[PDB]
């Protein structure tokens, strides 16, 4: 992921 | 003019150059996006603007022009593609089965497949090229790898 | 902030498509917020 798991 | 059926980047920019933070389906003149992309916030398309619709945080999903259109589902067995938008990269299609989330509102499909943070709202197809959902809201295991949910609303 | 679309593709399956990816079965809560987490 990579914001978060957003 | 402005809503042709297409697969699109969103994108953010004020005095300098454009930042990809996700990607949409336009389909039957309405826009498809996660929430964590835009937030409700208007998109401009050409000359155009397009205000949201409808949406929900818990889902992690909005609709712009309209309703929410799509409703094809994954069926359970066969592989999937996403259509992935990176940032700064074309298309492409990765063909994957999809595992599941078991949660106590049903089985979600979900694909392990790792793409940066603005790829986030790409659109998962079945063999027909329909969109059962989009892609980027999702775990990460504890090895630290990625498995989305493949979200889908309802039409 | 002009947050602003651009198209990227036509919406279609390709034959041609690489496979990869595996296929878990997880545990999965989702939250008010809109998060998933792991049970």
């Amino acid at each position: 992921k990579g914001x978060x798991k957003k | 003019g402005e809503t042709t059926d297409g697969v699109y980047r969103v994108m953010t920019r004020r005095l300098l150059g454009s930042t990809q933070v996700g990607v949409g389906v336009m389909q039957e003149g309405v826009f498809h996006t996660m929430w964590h992309v835009t937030k409700g916030a208007a998109l401009r398309s050409g000359e155009g603007r397009l205000d949201p619709y409808w949406g929900d945080v818990k889902q992690d999903l909005v609709s712009y022009c309209g309703p929410w259109k799509l409703d094809a589902a994954w069926d359970g067995l066969s592989e999937v593609q996403l259509l992935a938008v990176p940032p700064g990269e074309r298309a492409k299609n990765i063909q994957t089965l999809p595992g599941i989330f078991k949660t106590k509102d049903g089985d979600i499909g979900a694909v392990a497949l790792d793409y940066p943070a603005g790829t986030s709202g790409s659109p998962i197809l079945d063999k027909c090229g329909r969109v059962i959902g989009l892609y980027g809201n999702g775990v990460v295991i504890k090895n630290g790898s990625y498995v989305s949910a493949i979200t889908q609303g309802k039409r | 902030v002009d947050m602003y679309i651009e198209r990227a593709g036509d919406i279609t399956w390709e034959k041609d498509a690489e496979v990869t990816g595996n296929s878990p079965r997880l545990d999965v809560a989702l939250d008010e917020s809109g998060d998933f987490s792991l049970v």
